[PDB]
């Protein structure tokens, strides 16, 4: 719920005529975009001032209602024009399609009877936020009809505040997107599209996207003379022909490097990803060598805690393991990361920025630097000296100079990790590489105010946070639009501890999130998501909240998330303050559920998806043996036993539900969607009942249209 | 030296009605010991 | 163009029909074959000659289109298919990003560069798009769908603009229905 | 005598909006060359 200033309900209380007016910001297109003109409209009788903005009265008929519920959808919203104006008419016929995606924003305000605006919202002591969003289309309609009056109405269509969701912010590895380079007409040109004013140096995307196959001829230094260690087996007789020693011979190797741009993801947990291969090259003289930097994940990153050799990890998931293949370290029980090779015999702990790794094994030997992603990060030094030399056969062939590798090349906020193989008789070729890593630094809000962001998180709820308010490759949302207090208690009851388990039940503790193996980390969902930026942010949105079951609303301009949830101090409605229409649905028939399948990746082995079927038998007895699933998405959790403890939960509250419908004055104005109801009705024999707001409609006349949800008992989250 | 015997499938089936147990991570990850997925001994 | 007998001749057809984007009507007895092409020429309708009522509605936030998929086979590769994405990278800009395909069929084309030019053609015109309707009287007998029309109307800015016609409807009463189509500038085939 | 390294696959995206050019059927058809898609040398 969003809570009003006390006078504003004293007022409404108090008061039985209000003299609403809804206020009416609209964008105009024009040039010079710094300069954006804005009409403002409304639709009481007289002119309205309000903070220095004066609204024109008139061409502003009607306002449709706005429309919200605990399912992520883009809202719509649409307002008729007068069509006898001159200048809406020319407006919607000859631009009404430059006028998409323009923004608009209806606030609605209560006049005083002195003409002033009743201050409702507490945030500014203005007018309650109506709607916010951009334009999605026109049209008129003229009908004359002779002998009597004819009519021209303008229709505008809206889209609520979530259509700013459809877009897709992500970073794209190509070198002209990365850095902000205009799009290219003939000859290049620097713009300033670039995320932050520090990318425009960062050369590092360079050599992204191209590919370099050709039959290259490379000099190796062996094999055409001087001493060769070969002794007959006559005392006097020897070798005369000299080889096995540097000295320059023809070879032709044939490359084949194909970098293309693929979108980074983002990883908020202990995830196995794969690596983008930005720039591959290899030695002047030794074609054996091969430097390739894949690119993981972005943002500060905690670090590497394995990587994956062509499907072959370098750490042995258990005892049996081992014998098949060379390992170092378990990971079922003792859990160990990639960080024992620098430091054997050691803790388990993530890999470290600018850090080396010579992973020695069978087939040859493996250089890895595992450069975890920063804000302010130096090139990689080793690639720099390398082309201060001009090792690169490929920085010859094109003949760049030291700058072909140079001190610019400042990956910015992304992990990558440069893998140098040793290409031999056992190792032939290339293989593709994937890493297992710890997720993104996410901010955790504590009460008091003091943030932390040393970490990552498990959180459901400071995930979506985080993800919603980057700029870089999430939703530019400002902290400034979002309750921290609700957040916060919110993430809390995320993170109850859960009872149905032990913590030594689960061995691979280190690679399910868990940063210790003693210390309590039951908590009652834990996500180890990946953000494939490729889509839509709308999507990810979407498959995050599907996890917890939350949801996500914005009624009055503050961005809720909620989850279905216990509350001991739900609003009291009484039948008697309803408009007197009700109606009581029963749905337990059709949503009545019994079972789930589970397809969820599990890293005691190689990560892959057990297809994992969870049932109530129970509830099956019930529906006389009938199997009855619910699609439930396992996709952001790698923890078995969350994921069971979910499965159960959705399927217990799956058996009570009823849908309860009526209408409210307006002096219950601010009724999000998820709200504890405790309607009491004693004809019924109701005292309090609770329910749970499932949808809610504003209407332009105050009244608010609800769709309560009613829920067998101790079923939420909070409480058995 | 070594023989082996093999027979079916091991199946993914769980009831979450009863108590959840270690013996089902130990039954679903492919482990060795007797028993079903609702009660699975790992030896 | 591979015409597999096996189906039916009215498939074959709009398989045919669909490569250049052209269509087949049969009004009044004549099996007029008509692509969308502009037109000097076109038939002057006033609001005043069409009946009163009137309706301008728009779908360009429906049919914005940025990219599309190109099945193509190519005779350099023993006649194996390519996937070959087009898509407009300032359109993309445009959509926020958004990837927005149109089922296009690049069937029966094998010449990469008319496959590209036609990708490009239909991402651009598929930019600007409404549909204008009214209903016309007995006089105006014979307008054919995908038709020049010059509707004028003073109380807009409309004085001889541009149409395509969509879909005639004849009645036996003798009033024709029309639904027109706006397009952007200069975004047909047959324009500069 | 010849060895080959190979990484990743061609990108068959083409961005039309830029002018047509033969560098699209070089990389297109798995031509010897160095460039993307959008920009391609034969050799």
């Amino acid at each position: 719920m969003k809570k009003i200033l006390d006078s504003a309900k004293n007022y409404l209380n108090t008061h039985d005529k209000l003299k609403t007016a809804c206020l009416i910001a609209l964008e105009l297109p024009s040039s010079s975009g710094s300069a954006a003109t804005y009409i403002y409209l409304t639709d009481y009788f007289r002119d309205v001032t309000y903070n220095g903005i004066l609204y024109r009265s008139g061409k502003v008929k009607s306002i449709s209602s706005h429309k919200q519920n605990r399912q992520l959808s883009i809202g719509s919203l649409s307002f008729t024009i007068t069509g006898t104006a001159e200048d809406e008419v020319l407006k919607l016929v000859q631009n009404g399609v430059s006028f998409l995606d323009r923004g608009i924003t209806i606030h609605q305000a209560i006049i005083n009877e002195e003409g002033n605006i009743l201050p409702v919202d507490p945030d500014t002591d203005g007018p309650l936020l109506f709607f916010r969003g951009r334009i999605t289309g026109g049209g008129i309609k003229d009908n004359v009809n002779t002998s009597g009056i004819g009519t021209s109405v303008i229709t505008w269509n809206c889209s609520n505040q979530f259509y700013d969701f459809d877009r897709v912010n992500g970073r794209y590895t190509d070198d002209a997107s990365h850095r902000g380079l205009e799009v290219v007409n003939g000859t290049l040109q620097p713009s300033n599209g670039a995320k932050r004013p520090e990318y425009q140096e960062d050369y590092g995307f360079f050599h992204s996207n191209k590919s370099t196959t050709i039959l290259a001829k490379y000099q190796v230094k062996e094999e055409r003379y001087k001493l060769q260690s070969k002794k007959k087996l006559f005392g006097l007789s020897r070798s005369y022909s000299l080889k096995k020693y540097y000295e320059t011979v023809t070879k032709e190797v044939d490359l084949d490097f194909n970098l293309a741009a693929k979108f980074i993801p983002v990883v908020y947990g202990v995830q196995k990803i794969p690596g983008i291969p930005i720039f591959a090259d290899t030695e002047l003289n030794n074609p054996n060598i091969v430097y390739v930097v894949y690119a993981f994940a972005e943002g500060e990153i905690d670090g590497f805690l394995d990587f994956y050799i062509g499907d072959s990890p370098m750490i042995c998931f258990d005892e049996t393991d081992s014998d098949t293949r060379t390992c170092f370290g378990r990971k079922k029980i003792v859990g160990d990361t990639m960080h024992r090779l620098a430091a054997g015999t050691s803790t388990s702990q993530p890999s470290v920025h600018g850090q080396e790794y010579k992973y020695n094994d069978g087939n040859g030997d493996i250089r890895i630097w595992t450069f975890h992603g920063k804000p302010d990060q130096t090139a990689a030094q080793v690639l720099v000296d390398i082309a201060k030399k001009k090792g690169f056969y490929l920085q010859n062939q094109n003949g760049n100079g030291p700058e072909y590798w140079d001190s610019r090349y400042k990956l910015l906020d992304t992990a990558y990790a440069i893998v140098r193989f040793t290409i031999n008789e056992n190792r032939t070729e290339i293989p593709e590489i994937s890493a297992e890593v710890q997720g993104k630094k996410v901010k955790v809000y504590n009460s008091d105010g003091t943030i932390k962001a040393d970490k990552t998180s498990l959180n459901g709820i400071w995930q979506l946070m985080d993800y919603l308010t980057s700029d870089r490759y999430g939703a530019d949302i400002t902290l400034d639009q979002f309750p921290l207090q609700k957040v916060i208690s919110e993430a809390k009851i995320l993170d109850i501890i859960d009872e149905s388990y032990q913590t030594s039940w689960q061995p691979y503790w280190r690679y399910v999130g868990w940063n210790d193996p003693l210390s309590e980390n039951r908590q009652i969902v834990q996500l180890n998501t990946i953000l494939d930026t490729s889509e839509s942010v709308f999507k990810n949105v979407q498959g995050i909240l599907e996890s917890f079951g939350g949801a996500i609303n914005n009624l009055s301009g503050e961005y809720r998330i909620t989850v279905e949830k216990y509350s001991t101090n739900p609003l009291r409605i009484n039948f008697l303050d309803t408009y007197g229409d009700l109606d009581l649905s029963d749905t337990t028939g059709r949503n009545k559920f019994n079972s789930v399948q589970a397809s969820l990746v599990d890293p005691a082995l190689s990560w892959k998806t057990n297809s994992i079927t969870f049932y109530n038998s129970k509830f099956k007895e019930q529906d006389k043996g009938l199997d009855k699933k619910l699609q439930l998405s396992f996709a952001n959790i790698t923890n078995y036993y969350t994921a069971r403890s979910y499965a159960d939960r959705e399927l217990k509250k799956s058996r009570y539900s009823r849908t309860l419908s009526f209408s409210v004055p307006y002096k219950f104005i601010g009724i999000e969607p998820n709200d504890p109801i405790a309607f009491t009705y004693e004809r019924y024999g109701w005292k309090d009942k609770f329910f749970l707001v499932d949808e809610v409609e504003n209407t332009r006349d105050g009244k608010i249209n609800l769709v309560l949800q009613e829920y067998g008992e101790d079923v939420f989250i909070n409480s058995e | 030296t070594t023989q082996y015997l093999t027979l079916g499938e091991r199946q993914k089936n769980v009831d979450v009605s009863m108590q959840a147990s270690s013996g089902e991570l130990s039954y679903l990850r492919g482990d060795k010991g007797i028993g079903n997925a609702n009660s699975f001994v790992p030896r």
